[PDB]
């Protein structure tokens, strides 16, 4: 937010900071210095600065856009369902009317033809995931068979379950055209009494697809997991986090998670190579559980946050690691370069700034992947070969971009503005190629939401304070393509359209206030405000008040800035988009 | 196999695919005629980056994490006569080969700068001591009292 | 001429490699590196108020300028740069990027005593000076600069000390010196000289300081005779002398060894103790076989240079036994050599690069295959083959290490044939 | 090329200074009594010789009759010191022209053949 | 999971926070080592997942 | 026990391999006779114990009551009898049968519910509004809270009863 | 029973025998990889006195019966 934080912090200490005993405030000249009103006497050392019109508040903006970009666009978007327990009226099954529709709804060729679509088109992803996709269309038949029984053998019931799973990521990635010309769009409407005039990307394309889920979870529920643990919960749980649903509920898919991560560790398995005295069995598990356990921990740290308390990832990618290169890089390559931005987020929340030969030595590793995911095949009709190629090519230029973000935030290196809108435009035109058929859902994965995520906070808030050319030219894309991005994202999805206006309005708001000088402590309702919000959301984070009703029911107790300051606070809320 | 350098200047030079294999930043484009802007660049700046690539694009290049082939890497006597060139503008060259990415360019001209920055005469270090701010004048004063027998 | 600030303008990625790109010759007055002295057909053949230098600044240095009494105009040059060039605020920012970086500059800081003062040096590769910062110099304006928040960096943790720098009466006041201060949790690395079991009076005075540093790693050491006595475990640790202190055994992070000429002179190159390193490195070792060593717990890097002589793990013998065919199948039958993208885009001309059949061998006896490689690693990761010769047997990397360039031959003209398994 | 790096990796660049010092001493001596005439010489003519290598030993080390620097050959102690110093720099004196020889084996010289043999016992000569 | 949610860190109360919330740090505390007792009497390959992180009779409990 | 050379070249009591003073005088194998043939002395009363602590884990503590075998191909889910195991045994158990099993933990097992939730009191707060509780159908998900807490004291005041 | 046996050193006994497996084949019903190649599915999860005493006190007294 505030303090001097100016160009050019020179070398050694003038005499009036020798005066001054206290911390010398390096600056051109002194935030103390001229605070006692003798600026030009702390001035007169030699090679007097330069122009007192760098933007010296936008670097302490830029520390404290960390703290927001960290503890907004992935916490406080994503990673808050505040909800309740008494205001939330009770369910105490409530599926045997309702996923016993999806038992109703589901036809042997709507289950098929998603099925076969999802082959070529999704065929790395389970193939990440299980493997084979034509002992899943075994399951399918054979589910026709295991639909209504009576002796529901607990594996059968995870057999089952898998395939609603397998149903929920056939939702995720299916174009709504193909959905409406396979399934029905009006039963499902008929049966909420919702409104006829819903083709399914107006809002309940998502929700039949939270409902596979959900028909998943109701015989997850009977598969009593907690007492059955087993590899295809996990499995299928990766398929779930492949979805927006750990966005439009963390908690849930936390304590989910900690039941997968529990059940992996009951096996208590580490390695991943065949020896020599191993089963050719127990080979070809070790080389599945490898890219398991892999997507594992990606599903780990796409959750992670102060709602996540269990960790699983306890490795570096560079420089007290548990297994980490004695793996053959196939998917594991989705892993590291996922790795890769992790080591970057212990950096993100804490103003420490990491060593920039660490950066640097990511700055190699970055052309690493650019030129590994070229070392794959090509198969130009294979949807799912052009898929994970456009997937681990959005994954790097995600992470480069990033990082020339982290460049200029830290430390400004030489051009790292415009390397950021080079890359951001280069990721929006790869949005842009994939605006077409076979290629839509080449935008649908969350890895492009929590892209934009981004991308429209940041361009929009250097936007702000710096009226830029390129920043414009970025900025009319950003508002085309908000409004232009897929419809299987959803609540997060208005929620960042409204992201993006509250950031204009907040673009006006900077426009609107002068910046007030105190010495060298700037004031301004863009500082206070956002001081404030993210310590709202964190004190939704702080659970007390989801604990003072566990504890009985106990009841607690607990100017021109402090005006327009109080005015943007309601007038463009943050409540609107904290859920 | 041609591709297109829009500058800040807009000057577009539809070079080779296999100069632009160079600019490693260019070459990740490849992956996304073929324009690609570079606001920052002068277009001389960038045809004398494109006049190396036409000389060494069949050149042969190191690992670029040595120090036997890095460090102690020979410099070119054609590279170092054709970046005989402004002080300034040899700045800009750096700052090219840094926004494209072109590294043996990067450490080419950076051996040049090297060699000019080195071997300068102790009269002008002597001279040209606190220009910038560098000391207190105390221990300025004490320097040349240090030296003072002879300076 | 030259203007200074105006490289000063030109931010800190760019400042950071011109230093990375002038090594230690910061100055004019340096000398040849000597080859191409060597390689010529010419040995050189060589005023008075430089004699008045000569006569005042240089009996402080006949320590050091007294190795370069060869061509005195370099002598005669040098005592200038050694007043104003070492103040200077390109050398200041240099050691601003370098204690910023930590060593990925150019290195080496070196506890000496000149000005009879016990200050610090910075030595290039031909170990000329050029800079004398007392600590108290070197914290004030350089470190401070800089010394914002980073708590690390108010530590200053990465000093080597070197023995046979300097006299064993210097070493002994050297080491009188850093007990007046806490200069203990200051150096980084201590070097060693002997340039039968009779430890030197020099290293006797290290090893008896050696521990209650706290803040070690980075042991090196220079002489084979001197290998033998202090780290070539030998089953010898219940000494009186001649022993290297397990405390501090544990503290560090990686062993150098500078030219020796077998590790296994002996039975073994062992390492018994020495739990917690994590990169060993070879740099002028004439002779060494892989399984020569104890192979420590996990040393993830292990790079190399200068050999003459390598054998191999023999993996070759072991991988007759995991698929159990003919060396002459598994040269011409046993070899697919796919090298399918990532492989040319490093350049790596000169070796062969094989792989091995995905057709012949069928994802069982070939990830099994493959652990027998492993097994022969025991958990690294590193290798970098500079300069290097005379290899024994076949070159063999697993291509889930071999892939992201963990390993990277830099030099390869005395060898070739890498079949990537 | 064939030794050219292992000629350099013989040694510690502080060694090769030192040897750098050394045998210029023992060229400039070889000028001073015309041996090899004159500014540089190459590595193919160079006169090396066992009893070359000891009569610069004897007139540059030993021989202190040399009236300016007369007078410091009595002390049982400075005197050790000084002799002292004297088989230390002797042996580096030794190692240096044995370099210098090794040099000149791969530089093609037929006046580099040196009896080391005759060297070692003038080393134990100046050691008893 | 569900306790470490609620960013239980401190077990003796203090000055500056709600009473309800520090006399909960004493009130959880019990949770805490009853928890932790759970966390080492089931000491299992099947329980993988450790707790271990380090009035007058309570704290007594988890002391033995 | 000493060794052999310990008994014949009588040496300090080393147990060593071989000896630390016997090995060094040129008796390596010589000193190893220290320890299908037979024997039925104590030497394994060092040997063998230790052993024990194996099996005082793995089975007694592991084995005999925590290894767990199931039947996934088998077993039935929670479809069957998904609310009637729950509902029978809510609709037995009454007003007596919950606060006389109440008492005694209210009597007899006082640290365990000032280890878990403070007063039991407090809790027959809940346990008395939970027989205008159970005749609610429509609750929230922090009633149903309470009386997953109440009724797992309900549980426990059965066991050692 | 038994006279207990070695090899000089190392003791064999059909009780030492049998405390081997008591911990092995529990500890094997505590190896939960062929569950997980369970959740593999289609792939299939496959896995004197000292000599014959051995086969009758662990069949008799039959070391798996803890397991209900
Ligand atoms: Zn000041
Ligand atoms: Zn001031
Ligand atoms: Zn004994």
């Amino acid at each position: 937010m505030f303090n001097r934080t100016t160009q050019l912090k020179s070398k050694h200490p003038c005499s009036v900071c020798t005066r001054r005993k206290v911390k010398c405030d390096r600056m051109i000249p002194c935030g103390n210095c001229r605070k006692r009103g003798q600026d030009s006497e702390c001035m007169k050392s030699t090679k007097l600065i330069t122009a007192s019109s760098s933007k010296e508040y936008l670097p302490d903006l830029l520390l404290f856009w960390q703290n927001y970009e960290y503890w907004i666009t992935n916490i406080g978007l994503y990673k808050t369902k505040q909800r309740d327990l008494t205001r939330t009226p009770a369910n105490l099954d409530t599926d045997t009317e309702e996923c016993m529709f999806w038992m109703n709804y589901l036809q042997k060729d709507q289950s098929f033809q998603l099925m076969n679509f999802a082959m070529e088109n999704l065929g790395a992803l389970y193939f990440g995931s299980i493997g084979d996709i034509s002992e899943l269309y075994l399951r399918v038949e054979q589910y026709w068979d295991r639909r209504a029984d009576k002796n529901h053998s607990v594996d059968g019931k995870y057999w089952d379950a898998l395939i609603w799973s397998v149903f929920t990521m056939c939702i995720y990635y299916m174009p709504v055209e193909k959905l409406a010309e396979i399934f029905s769009v009006y039963p499902l409407h008929e049966y909420l009494g919702s409104n006829k005039r819903l083709n399914w990307e107006d809002g309940m394309q998502l929700v039949m697809c939270q409902n596979f889920a959900r028909c998943s979870l109701f015989q997850l529920k009977q598969c009593d997991f907690m007492a059955h643990p087993d590899i295809r919960l996990v499995q299928a749980y990766l398929i779930l986090a492949t979805t927006t649903f750990p966005y439009d509920e963390p908690l849930l898919a936390n304590s989910l998670l900690t039941q997968c991560i529990h059940t992996f560790k009951n096996f208590h398995v580490d390695d991943f190579r065949p020896l020599l005295n191993d089963d050719p069995v127990e080979s070809i598990a070790k080389v599945t559980l490898g890219r398991i356990f892999y997507r594992l921990c990606g599903c780990d740290y796409l959750q992670s946050g102060p709602r996540k308390p269990i960790a699983l990832h306890t490795e570096v990618s560079s420089l007290n690691v548990d297994v980490y290169r004695e793996e053959n890089s196939t998917e594991v390559l989705y892993w590291k370069i996922i790795s890769l931005d992790r080591d970057l987020d212990q950096y993100l929340n804490k103003s420490s700034k990491p060593p920039l030969k660490t950066l640097d030595a990511i700055r190699r590793e970055l052309d690493i992947f650019q030129y590994k995911v070229d070392s794959l095949e090509e198969d130009f009709r294979s949807n799912n070969s052009r898929f994970q190629k456009f997937i681990a090519l959005f994954q790097i230029s995600t992470v480069s971009w990033k990082l020339f973000k982290m460049y200029l935030i830290y430390y400004d290196t030489a051009d790292s503005l415009l390397k950021v809108i080079h890359y951001s435009k280069v990721i929006i035109s790869l949005i842009v190629n994939n605006f077409h058929a076979k290629s839509e859902f080449f935008n649908r994965h969350p890895m492009v939401m929590q892209t934009i995520t981004r991308v429209v906070s940041f361009i929009s808030f250097y936007q702000i304070f710096v009226e830029s050319a390129a920043v414009k030219q970025l900025l009319v894309d950003l508002t085309e393509l908000t409004a232009n991005l897929p419809t299987i994202f959803g609540s997060k999805l208005d929620k960042l359209v409204y992201l993006t206006e509250r950031l204009s309005k907040l673009k006006l708001l900077w426009d609107k206030v002068q910046l007030l000088d105190s010495g060298d402590s700037f004031y301004h309702p863009v500082f206070k405000i956002l001081q404030n919000d993210i310590k709202i959301i964190e004190l939704k984070n702080d659970e007390m008040f989801s604990l003072i009703k566990g504890l009985g029911s106990l009841v607690p107790l607990n100017s021109d800035f402090r005006t327009i300051v109080e005015e943007f606070q309601s007038e463009y809320n943050i409540s609107d988009i904290l859920s | 196999s041609n591709v297109v350098l829009v500058s800040g200047e807009g000057e577009r030079f539809t070079v080779d695919k296999k100069i632009a294999e160079r600019s490693l930043l260019l070459k990740n484009y490849l992956n996304d005629e073929i324009v690609m802007p570079v606001p920052n660049v002068r277009s001389s700046v960038l045809q004398k980056v494109i006049e190396w690539a036409e000389h060494h694009r069949d050149s042969n290049f190191p690992d670029e994490d040595d120090d036997d082939s890095r460090k102690s890497a020979p410099v070119d006597s054609w590279d170092r006569e054709f970046l005989k060139v402004d002080q300034e503008m040899l700045y800009e060259i750096i700052l090219a080969a840094n926004y494209l990415n072109i590294k043996p360019l990067l450490d080419a001209g950076c051996k040049v700068v090297a060699e000019m920055i080195r071997g300068r005469s102790p009269e002008e270090i002597r001279r040209t001591f606190n220009i910038v701010n560098d000391f207190t004048p105390e221990e300025e004063a004490a320097i040349r009292r240090e030296n003072e027998w002879a300076e | 001429s030259f203007n200074p600030v105006r490289f000063l303008e030109l931010p800190i990625d760019i400042r950071k490699e011109v230093y990375f790109h002038l090594d230690g010759n910061f100055c004019g007055a340096h000398p040849y590196p000597i080859d191409i002295l060597y390689k010529s057909n010419d040995v050189e053949l060589p005023s008075k108020r430089s004699k008045k230098l000569l006569r005042y600044m240089y009996p402080v240095f006949a320590t050091y300028l007294n190795i370069f009494e060869y061509s005195p105009q370099l002598i005669e040059k040098w005592l200038e740069y050694a007043f104003w060039l070492r103040y200077d605020c390109l050398v200041l920012d240099c050691f601003k990027v370098n204690h910023l970086y930590d060593g990925t500059l150019i290195d080496a800081l070196e506890w000496t005593y000149l000005d009879n003062e016990l200050r610090l040096a910075y030595f290039n590769k031909a170990s000329m000076l050029e800079v004398w910062y007392t600590f108290k110099e070197y914290k004030k304006w350089v470190i401070d600069s800089v010394a914002f928040d980073e708590l690390d960096l108010l530590n200053v943790s990465n000093i080597q000390f070197n023995i046979d720098n300097l006299t064993p009466q210097l070493v002994d006041k050297c080491l009188s010196i850093l007990e007046q201060k806490d200069l203990f949790a200051t150096i980084g690395e201590v070097q060693f000289g002997q340039d039968n079991q009779l430890t030197s009076i020099s290293v006797i005075r290290t090893i008896r300081s050696m521990e209650s540093m706290k803040s070690l790693r980075k042991i090196t050491v220079r002489g084979e005779k001197l290998y033998e006595l202090l780290i070539n475990f030998h089953g010898f640790r219940d000494n009186p002398g001649k022993t290297i202190s397990y405390i501090v055994k544990r503290r560090i992070n990686e062993i150098r060894l500078s030219r020796m000429n077998q590790i296994s002179r002996t039975g073994l190159a062992d390492f018994t103790r020495w739990d917690n390193l994590q990169k060993l490195v070879l740099s002028r070792v004439a002779y060494i076989d892989l399984n020569s060593i104890v192979f420590p717990k996990n040393f993830k890097s292990l790079t190399m240079k200068r050999v003459s002589k390598i054998k191999w793990w023999n993996i070759e013998e072991n991988i007759l036994k995991e698929l159990k065919v003919d060396k002459r199948t598994f040269k011409s039958l046993y070899i697919k050599e796919d090298d399918s993208k990532f492989t040319k885009f490093f350049n790596l001309r000169h070796t062969r690069i094989k792989e091995l059949d995905k057709s012949e061998i069928n994802q069982i006896t070939y990830l099994r295959c493959q652990a027998i490689v492993w097994l022969s690693f025991r958990t690294l990761n590193h290798i970098k083959l500079q300069n290097v010769s005379e290899v024994f047997n076949n070159i063999i990397v697993p291509r889930a290490l071999f892939d992201s360039k963990r390993v990277e031959i830099y030099r390869c003209e005395k060898i070739s044939q890498v079949l990537v398994i | 090329e064939d030794r050219f790096q292992e000629l350099v990796d013989s040694l510690k660049p502080r060694t090769a200074h030192q040897y750098k010092t050394y045998y210029t001493k023992y060229i400039q001596w070889c000028q001073l009594n015309q041996i090899i005439p004159t500014n540089s010489v190459p590595y193919k003519d160079l006169p090396i010789s066992a009893e070359l290598i000891h009569w610069f030993l004897l007139d540059t080390l030993i021989t202190d009759d040399k009236p300016g620097e007369k007078r410091e050959e009595t002390e049982d102690l400075d005197e050790e010191e000084e002799n002292s110093f004297k088989i230390a720099t002797l042996k580096k004196i030794i190692g240096s022209l044995n370099f210098l020889s090794k040099l000149c084996k791969v530089h093609e010289n037929p006046n580099a053949n040196i009896d080391t043999k005759y060297l070692e016992s003038v080393t134990k000569l100046h050691t008893h």
